[PDB]
């Protein structure tokens, strides 16, 4: 709210495709991913152990939390109930090809 | 000796109380100390550790140099890396960016 308000979030991201990704998210790992986002974008500037000084008016007058910075968060943070979804995804890791028309029935059906 | 580097583009001075027994609760304003740091001291040459004792209202500080970044008139940006070896050395100027910082004793407010 006071990230929108305050004209510190790109016009890029949307809530609702966020809301649909995170699938089995609680309550408390939304508020990690916002803090991973914000640190994902604080790190382009201050350049934390290769050298410092890079912190300057402009480039602290200009931050902006993009899009991609919430995709590179989604790795970081994962659920610990949706476990199980994963082993599904990873089962069909082969592909599907439909080598012939029964498949589809079957998967019709 | 530089050939090209003679100013000084970025300044951090540590700052320290001369006598543990004269701390004072004031309110020291940065840019009334580079403005004196300026009036006091133009076209001195300066290195990396080198001490100076500073008369700031009435008020005696111990001054470190903790680092230096030397850059050459023409540069539009400090892309120069600070450098915190003694070899540095530079022309005080008007712009100079002064970043002050507490004193190993941590007592200058």
């Amino acid at each position: 709210k006071k990230m929108r308000e305050n004209n510190m979030m790109s016009d890029d991201v949307n809530l609702a495709e966020l809301a649909a990704l995170t699938k089995n998210f609680s309550g408390a790992e939304i508020e990690g991913l916002v803090k991973s986002a914000s640190s994902f974008a604080i790190n382009k500037t201050v350049n934390i152990g290769k050298g410092a000084t890079k912190l300057n008016t402009k480039d602290i007058a200009k931050l902006k939390v993009t899009r991609e910075d919430f995709l590179n968060a989604l790795n970081d943070v994962t659920p610990a109930f949706g476990i199980s979804e994963e082993d599904l995804k990873t089962c069909v890791e082969g592909g599907m090809m439909l080598y012939s028309e029964r498949v589809n029935s079957i998967l019709k059906n | 000796y530089s050939g090209k580097q003679s100013y000084l583009g970025s300044i951090d001075i540590d700052i320290s109380f001369r006598a543990r027994g004269k701390a004072v609760s004031t309110v020291f304003d940065q840019d009334e100390l580079a403005k004196q740091f300026v009036r006091c001291y133009e076209s001195q040459i300066f290195s990396p550790t080198q001490y100076l004792i500073m008369e700031f209202q009435g008020h005696f500080f111990d001054l470190k140099i903790r680092n230096v970044q030397a850059i050459d008139l023409g540069d539009i940006e400090p892309t120069s890396a600070v450098a915190t070896g003694i070899e540095t050395k530079g022309i005080l100027t008007k712009q100079t960016q002064i970043n002050f910082f507490k004193g190993r004793d941590g007592l200058v407010n």
